[PDB]
């Protein structure tokens, strides 16, 4: 089992860098405004008849552009979820959805969060499937590469002011990286059997001689771009435990290798950008070390599971409650480490589910702030904050002004470093502290004992770092639950992004200095072990105290 | 006003792209290509249709091959629900759960043996698993040949049959898919 | 200054004294510092839940609430005591050399021309502009810029040192800092400076100055434990309701004690030491700086620009030769050469007319009223002549004779140029000394390297830093020069355009730029260098636009700049990091002593096998604010520097420091407890 | 939910206020 474990994390990181090196490559000549062969023309075409006269703008302008992008995204999503019934695309009648509702499942999936407090079978209909909860599944991914587009054109550009183009970056991006690809996993999720069509909800006269409602719907090509830009937002109530959502094996890998592709993608073109593949390969090398040693510890924890279950009269201790029998507990936990260290949050098994150590690791990689392989964009933005206090103490402590690829990192960048990493663990926390003050926080709580609290933690962690993934336990249809959870996602997407934002506005300015001799390498083995090192202490000095009462109280218990 | 033509030219030419080109030509593309897939993979006898070849349903019947218990909403295997019992480790509803279904399936099944496979006791994530392993399957043997007079060799062969390896082992795990194979046994006595 | 190293740190003589400023720090001077100031307010906050708790309050364990607020105070008392300390060694140090002004005796001239006046004018009501003559064996009252007479003063006490340093009349040794002793003959000093703003006053404001502001690097240092403080504030604050569900809450008492184990009081409680303490070191290395800011700019030095007359060299240069050429006899060999160089105030100059005369009695000419005009020596134009009468005597080096004067048809031959080669082999500066379209020959000036500089260019090199030469003087003795100091390279025949350009070429490539320059010529070079070091024995135009002003006349004072500024920061970085890592002792010590009652199970968490609870927050609050008081030689002497790669450093950096904050506290938790439980206080 | 509950969070309120502030001004 041990060796099935290793084989199968070897091959996963194998094709996922196979895969993602084209692909950093492609998505370089995006970053350095370069378009993409057999782009131009259609793209002039395209810009002139959209008044996009791609011109460079600022970091407040591109910023300005960001989020009235996702506002505009907010309203037009908001009212077309209270007003679904006037909507066509309706076989059933579902009414509109509540105000709690409606913009909980809005900010959500404008903040790339995709979190359901809803059933989508009985929830949602075609058009709001359609038309919206993917339209916004591609923005947001998109405005998560455009912010890191802009981050990485900041530490390559000389002394200049303006980062980009925002409307060219998010047209490029949505086009020709995220529609063209989402495409062929569409098709391969249609060939290996999840659904795609506008049918009606089909009745069925069983073998036995009962009767079940099957759900239809465009689920694949909703499938295809959760699974592209680490959105979450499953089709029905279950994400990829649902057959008609994940049907194979092999759909599911695909599903992983689109999870990562993307966010293994950026750092190969943030080194390939700056002319150092190093600087990318130590980013690659930085989260893969944390990743494989949480997958291996998720799926020991799995393979140990229930203690019980060996006493009550089964076979193994095995824990395959909650678990799809189409995936062992050694994918359930790879799957289930991937999609909460990389904030997409859709789930093929149930992580409440999880025995406690096995569910504590996913909790403090969406706590760390995601960036271990982490969301698209944020995931290296994200880690890009670490590594900007790595490089301060490095600095520091070996006697140098601190700097990151020539670029000195002074005191502005350093209070905006400071606020940006400083939002999300200050939103996890205070989220979670009125949920366990209030009776109606607390009586979503389904498990007793310290499992509770485990998730009403994990459920805010979800929403604050842009996971949406749910013990699914916690009843979050209340609306207290779904006004703190958007008011978590809408913090813990633009109050990082805003001081990102201002960092590659102030990093433009700059110049980099020369590499000199005396200069720290921000490569190798040693640099690579100190971000690691920052991150992994970090994260867990302020979550210790937390995750004590829940999951390691549990496990102690 | 304000630089307002850009952002609202940018938001709907996606708009219009995300949401009725590129569902738009999925659904042609799959309809035109894989319409059985695209459309439920459902199995029709006749003019009715028995469910379909990924959901699964909730087979009671000493002469059916019984599945993973289901934790949705209302009835077993209810597809408008799709979800999954989130008891946890520590929880000792689950642990009542367990011993619950241990004790109903040691009564049903009292030739086999008495460890009960994880599978039959554990319910599944999404509460619509069609399938189960190829032992857990074949620890049913003794009862669904007793029930419908066939024989162990049958079985297997059947079992055999309608068992799907993945394209490597470690990615997966072998499956029976039950819904299939219980249509076969009613071919098969009928 | 260098003749007593350092003062002690525990001489039990300030430390009673900068004990009794701790307690003047307790009250709400706190406010500048975020951390301590969130001690001082959880401090404040168990005393009162321990008097409450006395008196009516619901819980009843008030001796454990007082134990905890009492060390929690005692936090508090080690940083401001490591704080006082700092800045009272500090201020000794300033009053070691704050009472050099102790006499005032000081003749205001009202004609500058030795003598016809005689006052008693105290030293406080000189101005700038005010003409001093001073005897010898009397004090110099006034930073001032000598304008008359020779003489070997003794600055000691500035310097420390006991050689006596010589002082001319313009050139490079014009300026002399008051408040010390004459030693020779006299001399006619015009001050320049007002009361107030003189070089004592700029290093008692660079030492004894309380309100020192802080430099970027630890602003930026103090951003990121605010940031620390904020997030340990709110996981701590937040364990209050998330085990009030679960049983019984834990105590305020205990979050209180938690939360100042967690924020990083080690290195809060210290930043506002290590740099007074880096001040105080750079004063005992004698270098005056404006501000720590341009001391920490040391660290990112990687090239350096030196003289070669006054900071390499001695700056004297006096010699007497000959020239062996066609046409000069005895007489002709320095019958020009006096004649040029009468009027002429520059060391070379009166060296020789005191060398070249004596030779062969050529002491024919009377004072210069006599039908002579001269003009003044002038870098732009690297001459120092005179018409004295039809005829013209010029003093040039190699190219200025030659654009100046040679251009007018009467070239000058080559068989001079050889005898010029052979004086600059030796190392001599040559200058040429023509008489119109004639030229008479050249002349050598043998200058003296100072010292064995040799190994610390050798360190220099060590250090990753380029030392690179710059002078205005001929390529050939130059690189004779550059050859026997051992220096990288060199840059020969600079006009002070060509060392600012030089400057600003070095900096547009993205490096630091370090100058030790000493002469007004240098002025705008360090006026835009990163870091300007300046000569003590230079000029006031010098001393006033570095950045930095030298004291003992160390050419070669980059190392000990750049390894008290890169201390500064090695010091802050290790501590930041041990202060981080200390946060995993102090959870496995609070964490099952904190959830003993609510989570019984957590007490496996227990590695350190505590004895108690309350006697594992004891120990971690104890060992909390007795790492302070054992790390205060730390702060105060910083890291021990090794110049090695900035990949080794880094390495030897986290092995000694960031394992020492993740094993020791487990050690001295231990300690505590062991010794708690022996004392049976517990 | 006391007053003794209600006088910490304002008190935590009123300590990361403070600490916000100082963190963005350059005391
Ligand atoms: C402590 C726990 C463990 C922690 C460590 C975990 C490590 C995880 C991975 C970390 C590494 C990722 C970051 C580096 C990748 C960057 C990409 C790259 O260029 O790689 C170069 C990189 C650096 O070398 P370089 O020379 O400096 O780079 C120069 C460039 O390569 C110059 O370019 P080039 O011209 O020479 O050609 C480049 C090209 C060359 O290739 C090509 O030519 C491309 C041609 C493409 C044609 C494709 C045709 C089909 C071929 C097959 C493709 C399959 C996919 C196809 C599509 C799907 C079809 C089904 O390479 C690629 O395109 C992709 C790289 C190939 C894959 C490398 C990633 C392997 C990682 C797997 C790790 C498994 C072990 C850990 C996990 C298990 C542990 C439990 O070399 C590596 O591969 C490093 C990875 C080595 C593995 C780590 C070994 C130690 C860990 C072993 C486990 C230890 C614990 C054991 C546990 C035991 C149980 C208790
Ligand atoms: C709390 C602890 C405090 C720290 C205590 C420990 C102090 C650290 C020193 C460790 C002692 C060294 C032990 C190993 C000796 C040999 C290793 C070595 O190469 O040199 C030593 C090495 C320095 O290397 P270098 O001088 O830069 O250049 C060496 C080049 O390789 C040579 O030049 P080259 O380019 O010609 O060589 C070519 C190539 C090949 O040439 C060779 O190396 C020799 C030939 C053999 C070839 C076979 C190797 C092929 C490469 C595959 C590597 C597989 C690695 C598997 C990864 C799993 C490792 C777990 O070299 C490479 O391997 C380059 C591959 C690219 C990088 C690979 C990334 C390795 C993953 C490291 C992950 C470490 C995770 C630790 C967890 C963090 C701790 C919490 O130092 C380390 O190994 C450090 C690792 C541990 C870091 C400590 C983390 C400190 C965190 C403290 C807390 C942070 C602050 C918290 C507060 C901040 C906020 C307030
Ligand atoms: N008394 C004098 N009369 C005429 N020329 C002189 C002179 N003393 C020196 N020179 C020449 O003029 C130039 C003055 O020296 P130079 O400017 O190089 O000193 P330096 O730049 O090395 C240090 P600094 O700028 O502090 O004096 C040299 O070329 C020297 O040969
Ligand atoms: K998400
Ligand atoms: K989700
Ligand atoms: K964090
Ligand atoms: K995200
Ligand atoms: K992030
Ligand atoms: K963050
Ligand atoms: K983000
Ligand atoms: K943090
Ligand atoms: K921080
Ligand atoms: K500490």
């Amino acid at each position: 089992m041990a060796a099935q474990g290793f084989l199968l994390i070897a091959t996963f990181l194998l094709v996922l860098m196979v895969l993602a090196r084209p692909l950093g490559s492609g998505l370089a000549r995006l970053i350095n405004d370069i378009p993409l062969p057999g782009t131009t023309g259609v793209e002039r075409v395209l810009f002139r008849a959209l008044g996009v006269s791609d011109r460079e703008m600022n970091w407040k302008q591109y910023l300005c552009a960001i989020l009235g992008l996702n506002m505009l995204g907010l309203a037009v999503l908001f009212f077309m979820l209270l007003g679904q019934h006037y909507l066509p695309l309706n076989p059933q009648q579902l009414p509109g959805l509540s105000w709690d509702l409606a913009l909980n499942t809005a900010v959500s999936f404008v903040t790339n969060t995709n979190w359901q407090s809803y059933s989508g079978e009985t929830t949602l209909s075609y058009f709001s499937q359609m038309a919206g909860l993917t339209v916004q599944n591609f923005l947001s991914a998109a405005s998560g590469i455009a912010v890191i587009f802009a981050l990485i054109r900041a530490f390559t550009r000389q002394s200049m002011s303006t980062l980009g183009n925002a409307w060219v970056d998010l047209l490029r991006i949505t086009l020709w990286v995220l529609v063209p690809v989402a495409l062929l996993i569409a098709l391969f999720f249609i060939q290996q059997g999840a659904l795609q069509n506008f049918l009606p909800y089909q009745a069925v006269n069983t073998v036995e001689g009962a009767q079940q409602l099957l759900p239809m719907g465009p689920v694949a090509s909703q499938e295809a771009i959760k699974m592209l830009g680490t959105n979450g937002g499953g089709f029905f109530n279950a994400n990829s435990s649902h057959p008609f959502e994940n049907p194979t094996a092999l759909t599911n890998f695909v599903q992983m290798l689109a999870i990562f592709l993307i966010p293994t993608a950026l750092c190969f073109a943030f080194g390939e950008v700056m002319g150092d593949r190093r600087q990318g390969r130590m980013l690659l090398w930085a989260m893969s070390v944390i990743f494989v040693i949480c997958v291996g510890v998720v799926m020991w924890a799995e393979v140990q599971g229930n203690p019980h279950l060996l006493a009550l009269g089964t076979d193994s201790s095995i824990n395959m409650e909650g678990k799809e029998s189409r995936f062992g507990v050694l994918v359930s936990s790879l799957f289930a480490v991937v999609t909460t260290a990389a904030s997409c949050g859709a789930v093929i098994a149930m992580h409440d589910s999880f025995t406690a150590l096995g569910g504590m690791v996913p909790m403090w990689l969406m706590q760390i702030g995601e960036v271990v392989f982490g969301g698209v964009g944020s995931g290296l933005y994200g880690m890009m904050l670490f590594v900007l206090l790595a490089v301060f103490i490095a600095g520091l402590m070996i006697g140098r002004t601190p700097e990151y690829l020539g670029k000195k990192i002074d005191v502005r960048e350093m209070k905006l470093t400071a606020l940006a990493i400083l939002v999300t663990p200050t939103l996890v926390l205070m989220g979670a502290a009125l949920a366990m003050m209030t009776d109606a926080g607390r009586s979503a709580m389904l498990n007793p004992g310290p499992h509770g609290f485990s998730e009403v933690l994990y459920a805010v962690s979800s929403a604050a770092n842009n996971n949406g993934s749910a013990f699914a336990g916690l009843s979050a249809n209340s609306p207290f639950w779904n006004c703190l959870l958007a008011f978590c996602m809408f913090v813990g997407r633009f109050g990082v992004i805003i001081p990102v934002m201002a960092i590659a506005g102030s990093l433009v300015s700059k110049k980099s200095q020369a590499a000199s001799s005396g200069t720290l390498p921000t490569h190798g083995p040693l640099f690579v072990g100190l971000l690691i090192g920052t991150v992994l202490l970090v994260g867990a000095l302020t979550f210790i105290p937390a995750l004590a009462l829940g999951p390691v109280a549990e496990y102690l218990s | 006003m304000s630089g307002l033509r850009p952002a609202l030219s940018t938001f709907i030419f996606l708009l219009l792209i995300t949401g009725g080109v590129y569902p738009l030509l999925t659904t042609v593309l799959g309809q035109w290509w894989f319409p059985w897939q695209a459309n439920g993979s459902l199995i029709r006898e006749g003019d009715t249709v028995r469910g379909s070849a990924l959901i699964g349903q909730n087979f009671t019947g000493n002469g059916y091959f019984h599945g993973r218990p289901s934790a949705t909403a209302e009835m077993p295997y209810n597809p408008q629900a799709s979800g999954g019992s989130n008891l946890a480790v520590s929880n000792p509803e689950l642990d009542k759960l367990i011993a619950a279904r241990v004790a109903a399936l040691r009564a049903a099944n009292p030739d086999a043996s008495a460890s009960v496979p994880v599978e039959l006791v554990t319910a599944s994530a999404s509460g619509l698993d069609n399938n189960i392993t190829p032992q857990a399957a074949a620890w049913q043997i003794p009862r669904v040949a007793k029930a419908r007079n066939l024989s162990v060799e049958q079985l297997t062969q059947l079992i055999a049959k309608y068992s799907q390896q993945p394209l490597v082992k470690y990615i997966g795990q072998p499956v029976v898919n039950i819904v299939e194979l219980n249509l076969a046994l009613d071919k098969l006595d009928e | 200054m260098s003749r007593k190293q350092l003062a002690l740190f525990e001489p039990t003589l300030v430390v009673q004294a900068l004990k009794e400023a701790v307690k003047k720090l307790n009250p709400q001077a706190q406010w500048r510092n975020p951390v301590m100031f969130i001690v001082w307010i959880g401090s404040l906050l168990t005393t009162c839940i321990s008097i409450a708790m006395a008196s009516g309050a619901m819980p009843g364990n008030a001796l454990f609430s007082a134990a905890i607020s009492g060390w929690l105070w005692i936090t508090v008392l080690f940083a401001n005591f490591a704080e006082a300390l700092a800045e009272g060694r500090s201020k000794a140090q300033a009053n070691s050399l704050k009472g050099v002004k102790k006499t005032a005796f000081a003749r205001k001239l009202r004609e500058p021309k030795y003598g016809a006046a005689a006052d008693k004018v105290p030293a406080d009501q000189l101005r700038k502009g005010d003409i001093v003559l001073v005897e010898a064996g009397d004090i110099i009252p006034c930073d001032g810029e000598v304008i008359e007479g020779g003489a070997s003063v003794d600055e000691s006490a500035i310097t420390g040192e006991s050689a006596p340093v010589i002082r001319e009349s313009g050139g490079d040794f014009a300026s002399v800092t008051g408040g010390t002793r004459i030693l020779s003959d006299w001399l006619v000093i015009e001050c320049s400076v007002n009361p107030g703003e003189t070089f004592l006053d700029r290093m008692i404001a660079m030492v004894e100055g309380a309100q020192r502001r802080k430099t970027p690097n630890e602003i930026a240092l103090t951003i990121l434990l605010i940031a620390l403080t904020i997030v340990f504030l709110l996981a701590t604050a937040t364990l209050w309701p998330f085990s009030a569900w679960g049983g019984n809450a834990v105590s305020v008492t205990v979050l209180v004690a938690l939360l100042v184990c967690l924020i990083p009081t080690t290195i809060g409680g210290l930043l506002s030491a290590i740099g007074v303490a880096g001040m105080s070191r750079m004063l005992g290395a004698n270098v005056i700086a404006t501000s720590g800011r341009a001391v920490e700019a040391a660290g990112d030095v990687d090239v350096l620009l030196l003289n070669k007359t006054g900071t390499i060299t001695l700056g004297n240069r006096q010699a007497s030769e000959f020239i062996p050429a066609q046409g000069v006899d005895e007489k002709t060999l320095a019958d020009a050469a006096q004649l040029a160089s009468l009027a002429d105030e520059t060391p070379e100059g009166r060296s020789i007319v005191i060398l070249a005369k004596q030779r062969f009695n050529l002491r024919e000419r009377d004072v210069q009223s006599l039908h002579a005009t001269f003009v003044p020596f002038t870098a732009q134009s690297r001459m120092s002549g005179i018409n004295i009468d039809n005829r013209m005597i010029r003093k040039g080096s190699v190219d200025a004779i030659r654009r100046h004067v040679e251009a007018n048809g009467g070239h000058f031959p080559t068989d001079v140029d050889q005898k010029v080669d052979q004086v600059a082999r030796q190392g001599a500066t040559p200058l040429v000394v023509v008489e119109g379209s004639r030229v008479l020959g050249v002349i050598a000036l043998k200058d003296i390297v100072k010292g064995g500089i040799k190994e610390r260019f050798a360190q220099l090199r060590k250090m990753g830093i380029k030392t690179v030469m710059i002078t205005g003087d001929n390529r050939l003795t130059a690189a004779a020069i550059a050859a026997e100091a051992g220096v990288d390279d060199f840059l020969a025949e600079a006009t002070p355009e060509a060392k600012l350009a030089l400057i600003r070429q070095y900096q547009a490539e993205g490096r630091l730029v370090a100058m030790t320059g000493d002469g007004t010529n240098d002025a705008p070079a360090l006026a835009q260098a990163d870091v300007a070091v300046a000569m003590n024995s230079g000029t006031q135009a010098a001393k006033e636009a570095g950045n930095m002003v030298d004291l003992d006349s160390n050419p070669t004072k980059l190392i000990e700049v750049v390894h008290i500024g890169k201390q500064m920061l090695m010091t802050r970085g290790s501590l930041t990091t041990f202060s981080i890592a200390n946060d995993v002792a102090k959870y496995f010590a609070i964490i099952p002593a904190a959830f003993a009652a609510t989570y019984p199970q957590l007490n496996a968490l227990n590695i350190m096998c505590l004895h108690s609870p309350d006697s594992a927050i004891l120990s971690a609050v104890i060992f909390n604010a007795l790492i302070i008081v054992f790390l205060i030689p730390l702060a105060l002497k910083g890291v021990s520097y090794k110049p090695l790669t900035a990949s080794a450093m880094l390495r030897r950096n986290l092995w000694i420091y960031g394992l020492g904050g993740l094993l020791v506290p487990f050690i001295g938790i231990k300690v505590i407890d062991l010794l708690l439980t022996v004392c049976g206080l517990v | 939910m006391s007053a003794g509950v209600i006088t910490g969070v304002l008190l935590v309120f009123l300590l990361l206020g403070y600490l916000v502030y100082a963190l963005i001004n350059a005391e």
